[PDB]
RNA sequence: GCUUGACUGCGAGCGUGACGGCGCGAGCAGGUGCGAAAGCAGGUCAUAGUGAUCCGGUGGUUCUGAAUGGAAGGGCCAUC
RNA sequence: UGAGCCUUGAUGGAAGUGUGGACGCCAGUCUGCAUGGCUUUAAUGUUUGAUGUUCUAACGUUGACCCGUAAUCCGGGUUGCGGACAGUGUCUGGUGGGUAGUUUGACUGGGGCGGUCU
RNA sequence: GUUUAUUAAAAACACAGCACUGUGCAAACACGAAAGUGGACGUAUACGGUGUGACGCCUGCCCGGUGCCGGAAGGUUAAUU
RNA sequence: UUUUGUAUAAUGGGUCAGCGACUUAUAUUCUGUAGCAAGGUUAACCGAAUAGGGGAGCCGAAGGGAAACCGAGUCUUAACUGGGCGUUAAGUUGCAGGGUAUAGACCCGAAACCCGGUGAUCUAGCCAUGGGCAGGUUGAAGGUUGGGUAACACUAACUGGAGGACCGAACCGACUAAUGUUGAAAAAUUAGCGGAUGACUUGUGGCUGGGGGUGAAAGGCCAAUCAAACCGGGAGAUAGCU
RNA sequence: AGGGUGACAGCCCCGUACACAAAAAUGCACAUGCUGUGAGCUCGAUGAGUAGGGCGGGACACGUGGUAUCCUGUCUGAAUA
RNA sequence: UAAGGUGAUAUGAACCGUUAUAACCGGCGAUUUCCGAAUGGGGAAACCCAGUGUGUUUCGACACACUAUCAUUAACUGAAUCCAUAGGUUAAUGAGGCGAACCGGGGGAACUGAAACAUCUAAGUACCCCGAGGAAAAGAAAUCAACCGAGAUUCCCCCAG
């Protein structure tokens, strides 16, 4: 679970970085909160455009 | 039921064997848990009778693809 | 007094057991001790002092080694 | 607050005024304070345990209110409370006649008790 | 008062009274793989369990054993790593 | 029949008739017999279907050694004067029979264990809703009025109508006896007996299920069955016993 | 073949061998109509909470045994010609 | 197809037929009370009671038809919440129950054997359950082989007790 971020956010907070999260922080909170998303392989790439 | 709706996993049984080898039937049975999960993609949240792994799936997959299945296949979710 | 025959491989022929087994044994081969030598010694004057098989340990062993080389495991010999 | 690598520790403008500490068997008129032609004595960034506080966002709610709905079921919703506890799955040490399956020798001047068993 | 319908009605069981003990309520506890239900539409003057058995006068000594309650030290100790 | 031994007063049989217990399959070995012979024979299957085809294969012609391996020898040991097992006699396939193996394996018989069901029309307890208790006693609290107290206390009458209270029918029980014991009755009859406004008794209907129920507790009751109900099943349980 | 007929029937009866028969409805084959369906060539793609591992069981003739292999309740988790 | 028929116990009555509408046999139709999956609600099976539609030169009350549930799809409706969902009505389809074995799957005994008994056996048997077909299942190598090769699955005989 290492996802990409969308806001500031914590001691990991950047707009878009590849973090490694726990999952437990990711699929309850940031993504249902929008703070980050999953890296599906694909979601690598649209925040590795910019 | 004790069915976890990603995987499918229900109770199975097997033995006990004690140090003497002695077979008494017991089961195993899943971890499962019911979690609320936010779809977005629906902008609401479905609660899942889900095992971990069922999670570990919906974590890897997505939840909107074990979506597909379970309305592919009927699940009332 | 000197010593390691309380030796290794074998064993004609016998005794005794329902059997598993146990016992006695000259002699052959190798090597050894004591004796000047003929000789004697394969434990103790003899008859009690004991535990099958299985499972497993150890040492040895080119005997076996699941394509082939090895290895594991097994066998055999010794022993627990 | 335990512990590694990066880091705040050390190694294969001269000389003047010169004063506590050094695991220093058993106390250095020597160094710095303003000025002068790839570590133990411990601590900042981490990946990581133990404990304590705080938070809410999983999870609980056999509090309250709302809707489905004229419904003490369930669900959804709002909210208060609780809160990474509780509970549950797998694994695991303890306890476990609550429950189950069984064992508990033979000889013998009946059997038991005694004695005996090579 | 109750009991062995059909060889035992009693000195047995029960009883009110007594004591210990558990239980703060989503109670302990019981039926139940679970949902749930009883306990109770009760709440410690309540409820369960256990022993004793109206009343009168009373109920002495022993915690070494077994059990239970308490015990943030230390010794030994599971999965795990 | 069983026994050391039975007229035995030890078993079994009232009598007759019918039925009633060593089977079947597949393996293996021995005997007989048949075929062929250092060879014998095919299995499935094909099939012009008891033929014919099919030799996959099985047995035998070589043994010894754990084995590598060697071979009329081989193993043992450094090695046998040796010793152990072998080298000399024929095998094999049918068919009938004797044994054995696996099966219910000669036939009948348990007490039980496991599984799925059916039972609270009896009885136990509980839930709900309805019913019953002739007649006669006792005289609790309380009340009233006099007496009595400073007022209470207290006291006498009268009134009142308490109780798992009293005597006693219905009703509910079941202490004694006799009768009955192939009964009138798989628990009653007769004479006596207990309770009889209560933890009473009763009609209807409901709920509880088998290691479970229910139990004022006897192991009591759960349909004349109870230290684990009944029906069907595993099932021909197993029976070193009769 | 067989049955029947007053006792045992090739020739009494009903059959049997043999040869024939379907107005209608149907099984089965083909042949097409209608519906639904996709064929073909070029260039691509090649099955991850999976394989494997840890714990617990279960399956493989194989009882954990030196035990390969398979399945998975549990916690994990690749390479990709 | 036909000279005889109106099933049997089973006579009798009254009939019907003989050259093709007697009977009898076959194909396809028609009718097909009530209960039972039972399906309009209920229920002590074969009974009680409805809503709505129809129906009467005697247009009342009765008779008939339809109204279960679930699934899929559509349509129309539509909360807390405006969107949107859940919810609700209708409609079209399909399901439901029964049935001998064979088949796959979820569960799964004990007697018994070991001359006792735990491991082991009986045995994945008996039994309960779910599901399906005319067969089921299995199946087109991440299979064997052993350096030579074979070439999905299934069944039979060997290999071999
Ligand atoms: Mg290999
Ligand atoms: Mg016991
Ligand atoms: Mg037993
Ligand atoms: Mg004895
Ligand atoms: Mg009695
Ligand atoms: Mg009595
Ligand atoms: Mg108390
Ligand atoms: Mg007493
Ligand atoms: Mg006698
Ligand atoms: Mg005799
Ligand atoms: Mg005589
Ligand atoms: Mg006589
Ligand atoms: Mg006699
Ligand atoms: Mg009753
Ligand atoms: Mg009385
Ligand atoms: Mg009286
Ligand atoms: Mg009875
Ligand atoms: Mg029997
Ligand atoms: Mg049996
Ligand atoms: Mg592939
Ligand atoms: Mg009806
Ligand atoms: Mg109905
Ligand atoms: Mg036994
Ligand atoms: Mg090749």
């Amino acid at each position: 679970m290492q996802v990409i971020l969308l806001d500031k956010v914590a001691n990991l907070g950047s707009l878009g970085d590849q973090v490694n999260v726990k999952a437990g922080y990711a699929r309850n909170f940031l993504v249902p909160q929008g703070k980050a998303v999953p890296a599906t392989k694909k979601n690598i790439e649209f925040f590795e455009a910019r | 039921s004790r069915v976890c709706q990603v995987t499918g996993k229900r109770p199975v049984t097997g033995n006990n064997r004690s140090h003497a080898l002695n077979a008494t039937k017991r089961r195993f049975l899943p971890n499962l848990h019911s979690h609320r999960f936010w779809v977005e993609s629906e902008k609401r949240f479905v609660t899942l009778r889900v095992s971990a792994k069922g999670m570990r799936v919906i974590d890897k997959k997505g939840i909107d693809t074990v979506l597909a299945e379970l309305r592919a296949r009927g699940e009332k979710y």
